C-alpha cells in the first residue's frame, strides 16, 4: 500500500549483475514487475503469489519475500536493452478487485563497454550562417563523469551513446553549448 | 487481434476547457482503469470499470469523470481544466490468465494544462556540422542538432538521410534542459547527434535533416500576441555532405 523502490537510480555497465528491491508495510496476496520504456506503457514481466517463490524468466530472477511484503529483481549479465523503469506492484486482496499499489520505481540505465576511448572536445560550427557553435565531448570511457554547467550562461547535456552498427562501433557523447561570448570550448568541459 | 489504444498521446490546452482522453482496447477485458502520475510520484488509480455499467473512483479527490457502456471504450473526462490536472495520464484493462490479474497499459497522454498560452512556443532547430578535426582524426563525422526555445516539453526528434528515418548512429537526451531553470515554466533544449563516416559525410549528395514534430496549440485557439501562433508544427534544419 505504501511500496518502496530502490535503488532510484541504477547505472552500471553491460556484463555486470545487479540486484533491486521492493518493499511494503503491508502483505500483498501478489505482487508484479513492470517494466516501462519512455513515451510508452508499462509491460507486465511477472506475477509472484506465494511467500518463498522465484520465478527466474531468462536473465531476470524475480523473488518473492516469505512474508508477502517485499520483493527483488536480480538481473544477471546486464544488457544495454534491459534498460528502463522497473515498477514494483501489489495488490491487496483485501482492498479491492484490480487494486495494485505501485512504487515509482528504479530506473535502471546499461551502458556498453566502450573498446577504444579517444576522448576529444571538437567545435562544431552552424549548418546556415549564423555566430552560433556547440562543443561535443566525445569517445571518452564509461567511467567518466561529464560535469554539470552549474554556470548559468552555458548548457551542458547528459551523456549519451550511440552505435553505429554496421561498423561494430559505440561512442559515448556529451553536447555543451552558451550564447556568447566568454565561452570557450576548451573552457567548457573542464573538471 | 490488437492492443490497447490511448490518444492523443499530447496535449497542451488552457484552463477551463472541457478535455476527453480517449482509451480503447479490442481485447474484449471486462476491467479497466485510469492511472495518474505527477512528476514527483507513483502511478495511482484514478477510475476503474468491472465492465459496462460500472465505473469507480480510485481517487476520491478527482475531478476527472469515466463512463463504460461500451466494453471496447473507457473514455476520461476533465469538465474544467485547472493547472493542477498537468499529468501523466495511462489507461490499462486486464484479465484472469492462471489466476493472475494481468494488466495491458496504453502508451499514454502527457497534458499540459496552462493558465497562460503566452507561455507556449515552439521548437528553434539548428544542424551543427561534422568537425573537420573530427573528420581527419577519427574517420566519422557527427553532425549535432539543437531544438531550443520551446514550451511545453512536448516534442520528437527525427534524423533523416535522404528522405529516410534513420537510428543507427543516432542518440538524443532522454530528457531536455531547462533555458531558465530559475522558472519553473522555463523554456526547453533539447540536443541529439547522428554520427555518420567522415566518407559519407564528405559525399555531397548526401542530405541530412534533424526534424522535431512539437504538439503545441490547435486551430481553434485563441491567440492575441504579435508573434506567430505557437500550433502542433514541424520545424526542421538542414545540411548537405560537403567534400572539402
Amino acid at each position: 500500500n505504501q511500496v518502496e523502490q530502490s535503488p532510484q537510480f541504477l547505472s552500471i555497465q553491460e556484463g555486470e549483475n545487479l540486484t533491486v528491491y521492493c518493499n511494503s508495510s503491508s502483505v500483498f496476496s501478489s505482487l508484479q514487475w513492470y517494466r516501462q520504456e519512455p513515451g510508452e506503457g508499462p509491460v507486465l514481466l511477472v506475477t509472484v503469489v506465494t511467500g518463498g517463490e522465484v520465478k527466474k524468466l531468462k536473465r531476470l530472477t524475480f523473488q518473492f519475500g516469505d512474508a508477502r511484503k517485499d520483493s527483488s529483481l536480480h538481473i544477471t549479465a546486464a544488457q544495454p536493452g534491459d534498460t528502463g523503469l522497473y515498477l514494483c506492484a501489489g495488490a491487496d486482496r483485501g482492498s479491492t478487485l484490480g487494486r495494485l499499489y505501485f512504487g515509482r520505481g528504479t530506473q535502471l540505465t546499461v551502458w556498453p563497454d566502450i573498446q577504444n576511448p579517444d576522448p576529444a572536445v571538437y567545435q562544431l560550427r552552424d549548418s546556415k550562417s549564423s555566430d552560433k557553435s556547440v562543443c561535443l565531448f566525445t569517445d571518452f570511457d564509461s567511467q567518466t563523469n561529464v560535469s554539470q554547467s552549474k554556470d548559468s550562461d552555458v548548457y551542458i547535456t547528459d551523456k549519451c551513446v550511440l552505435d553505429m552498427r554496421s561498423m561494430d562501433f559505440k561512442s559515448n557523447s556529451a553536447v555543451a553549448w552558451s550564447n556568447k561570448s566568454d565561452f570557450a570550448c576548451a573552457n567548457a568541459f573542464n573538471n | 487481434e490488437a492492443d490497447i489504444y490511448q490518444t492523443p498521446r499530447y496535449l497542451v490546452i488552457g484552463t477551463g476547457k472541457k478535455i476527453t482522453l480517449e482509451c480503447s482496447q479490442t481485447m474484449g477485458h471486462d476491467k479497466m482503469y485510469w492511472y495518474q502520475q505527477d512528476p514527483g510520484m507513483e502511478l495511482h488509480l484514478i477510475h476503474y470499470s468491472y465492465g459496462v455499467n460500472s465505473t469507480e473512483k480510485g481517487d476520491l479527490s478527482s475531478e476527472s469523470t469515466v463512463s463504460r457502456i461500451r466494453t471496447e471504450h473507457f473514455p476520461l473526462t476533465l469538465e474544467s481544466a485547472r493547472p493542477s490536472h498537468t499529468s501523466q495520464y495511462l489507461c490499462a484493462s486486464s484479465e484472469f490468465r492462471d489466476g493472475n490479474e494481468k494488466l495491458f497499459f496504453g502508451s499514454g497522454t502527457q497534458l499540459s494544462v496552462l493558465e497562460d498560452l503566452n507561455k507556449v512556443f515552439p521548437p528553434e532547430v539548428a544542424v551543427f556540422e561534422p568537425s573537420e578535426a573530427e573528420i581527419s582524426h577519427t574517420q566519422k563525422a557527427t553532425l549535432v542538432c539543437l531544438a531550443t526555445g520551446f514550451y511545453p516539453d512536448h516534442v520528437e526528434l527525427s534524423w533523416w538521410v535522404n528522405g529516410k528515418e534513420v537510428h543507427s548512429g543516432v542518440c538524443t537526451d532522454p530528457q531536455p534542459l531547462k533555458e531558465q531553470p530559475a522558472l519553473n515554466d522555463s523554456r526547453y533544449a533539447l540536443s541529439s547527434r547522428l554520427r555518420v563516416s567522415a566518407t559519407f559525410w564528405q559525399d555531397p549528395r548526401n542530405h541530412f535533416r534533424c526534424q522535431v514534430q512539437f504538439y503545441g496549440l490547435s486551430e481553434n485557439d485563441e491567440w492575441t500576441q504579435d508573434r506567430a501562433k505557437p500550433v502542433t508544427q514541424i520545424v526542421s534544419a538542414e545540411a548537405w555532405g560537403r567534400a572539402d
